[PDB]
């Protein structure tokens, strides 16, 4: 009878609760007026004729879930899908509906394969998000404690998915969590679907479409952030410089000019890379100087790009004192 | 006697714990009739009286019977006659308009958007000024559930009060037009339409414009620029 939602929340609790202590479900002894009634619910939700969605949805679910271990695991896939495929924006109805289904799906014979299959090809159709790469995360643990084929072949799927997304800034990176889930990722990841580095370089030595916005910078930036951590920890020095031997990667892909018209509208690797990272350096400093505070950058964004710059430095840190990349810090004494 | 009856009344609507009855709704309903009957006659003692009465009634049966009381709450809306009966009780149903439930909410829009057009039309200042606090909570309440047409009829219904001369019919018009189109349903759709409108309406400037009217834009805009943010 209510509207108010902190009670029902606490009702499902309550619910979820009672049927996690093995009593029978007795609490509808004729007929299931409740359960139609949460259906119903579902209808008005997915419709959006409903007020605060936000804050009941993971529980509906999990008490969903809960009972159908003693409905079936499709209903709640289908409702789920029927959430996500048609109703508002993501990270608070369909995110928050797939972290029950998941984290009850894998940590806890042919049929639990394909509703694997099903769910994991419904989280690679919502990657954009940094909740559904922890809940891949998630993923990728408990399927290394299984077998190691399919981590290997599903880390190789994804891989040649997301960074297609880090080369054309389709990743939701503006947060410093996002970078955080972004790079737990990278390391969780299995080694065989990183071990080439041309894709890793191919979404390295990008350029954004237009820089005059900010967020188009920050996302671009993280980007290169957040694959420059892995091209440091993973790979080695030579393998690196080799591989932008054979590809033709120009240092001249952001000069000044190019960076100057996107604001307005022989070579060795060691030169590439060196000025690309002291020229991504530049383009930090100078838009952190000559930017306004409210009113063209918002005040986490001036965090986050400060954030930004404060990472890229501690990788240069990195570069020159670790001792392994040694070209590189001698390009880099023969160019400052 | 008259004090005295309608206390009666409410002794005995409370004190029966049968609820879910047809014979006490039907108590109820000719005993609500009453109520606002009893919230009409001209003293300062049974006014006040049978308006604290009523709110007892009223807090004391939101539990069980909810759709019943506003059935006979919106019945006597659409009556739309006295003054002080209709202020009271516009008061009180914009007050329990979040308790309805989403099952319901599409008849009580369909049947609440005549009602609101009929009301701001009254020329009395203390039914606009007590209609100010009701667009907002009923519009936050029901406001999701209707289509593009009827939104535009009657924010076109609110925005033909902006001509009279008196500050609280003029601010309310602005302020209900705005929390109209706070919680519509595509805010940033309906924020487009009321500044093509508002703007329409003072195109070139150099022109005579009624400066009542002027006042009057000009404090819809004062509501309307913190949401466009």
């Amino acid at each position: 009878t209510t509207t108010c939602v902190q009670l029902q929340k606490q009702v499902l609790d309550l619910l979820a609760q009672l049927v996690q202590l093995r009593v029978n479900y007795c609490l509808l002894d004729s007929d299931q007026v409740f359960i139609g009634f949460v259906l119903k619910q579902f209808e008005y939700i997915e419709v959006g004729q409903f007020r605060e969605s936000e804050a009941i949805i993971p529980n509906i679910f999990f008490f969903l879930v809960l009972l159908s271990y003693e409905i079936g695991i499709p209903k709640i896939i289908q409702l789920c899908d029927g959430i996500m495929a048609s109703g508002r924006k993501a990270v608070t109805h369909a995110i928050p509906a797939l972290q029950p289904i998941v984290h009850d799906l894998f940590v806890l014979g042919k049929e639990l394969e394909t509703q694997k299959e099903v769910v994991v090809s419904m989280l690679l159709r919502l990657i954009q998000y940094h909740q559904v790469l922890e809940m891949f995360i998630l993923v990728l643990q408990q399927c290394h404690k299984e077998n190691e084929d399919k981590w290997k072949r599903l880390s190789r799927q994804i891989a040649d998915i997301i960074l297609p997304m880090l080369a054309k800034q389709q990743m939701h990176i503006d947060s410093h969590e996002a970078l955080g889930v972004l790079n737990t990722l990278f390391e969780i990841l299995a080694p065989s679907s990183l071990r080439p580095v041309d894709m890793l370089l191919r979404s390295m030595f990008v350029t954004p479409n237009t820089m005059a916005s900010v967020s188009t910078v920050q996302l671009w930036i993280s980007g290169i952030l957040a694959i420059l951590r892995v091209l440091i920890s993973q790979s080695t020095e030579d393998i690196v410089l080799s591989r932008i031997q054979e590809l033709s990667f120009s240092p001249y892909l952001i000069s000044c000019t190019v960076i100057n018209r996107l604001r307005d509208g022989k070579n060795l690797p060691e030169e590439t890379f060196s000025r690309f990272l002291l020229q991504l350096v530049g383009i930090l400093l100078e838009d952190i100087v000559t930017k306004q505070l409210k009113v063209e950058m918002s005040e986490q964004q001036h965090t986050f790009y400060c954030q930004e710059l404060g990472t890229l430095l501690m990788c240069l840190i990195h570069i020159f004192k670790s001792g392994m990349f040694r070209r590189i810090t001698a390009a880099a004494t023969r160019l400052f | 006697d008259r004090v005295n009856h309608c206390l009666t009344i409410c002794e005995n609507i409370v004190a029966q714990s049968v609820r879910n009855s047809p014979e006490f709704q039907k108590l109820l309903g000719i005993a609500m009739e009453l109520f606002l009957l009893c919230s009409d006659d001209a003293e300062s003692d049974v006014r006040m009286v049978a308006d604290e009465c009523l709110n007892k009634v009223i807090k004391a049966l939101m539990d069980s019977n909810l759709p019943r009381l506003q059935l006979e709450l919106y019945k006597e809306i659409k009556k739309n006659g006295a003054p002080r009966s209709l202020r009271a009780a516009l008061w009180r149903f914009a007050e329990l308009a979040h308790l309805v439930r989403p099952q319901k909410c599409r008849p009580y829009l369909v049947n609440l958007l005549p009602c609101l057009t009929r009301t701001s039309k009254r020329p009395e200042e203390s039914v606009q000024e007590t209609l100010a606090a009701a667009v907002p909570k009923i519009m936050a309440s029901f406001g999701n559930f209707a289509n593009d047409n009827e939104i535009k009829v009657l924010l076109k219904a609110f925005i033909a009060n902006l001509k009279s001369s008196s500050p609280t019919i003029r601010r309310t018009a602005a302020g209900s037009a705005v929390s109209i189109c706070q919680h519509s349903r595509r805010t940033q759709y309906f924020y487009s339409w009321l500044l093509n409108v508002l703007l329409g309406l003072l195109v070139p400037v150099e022109d005579e414009h009624s400066t009542l009217l002027i006042l009057g834009v000009l404090l819809t805009l004062r509501y309307l620029v913190p949401l466009l943010q």
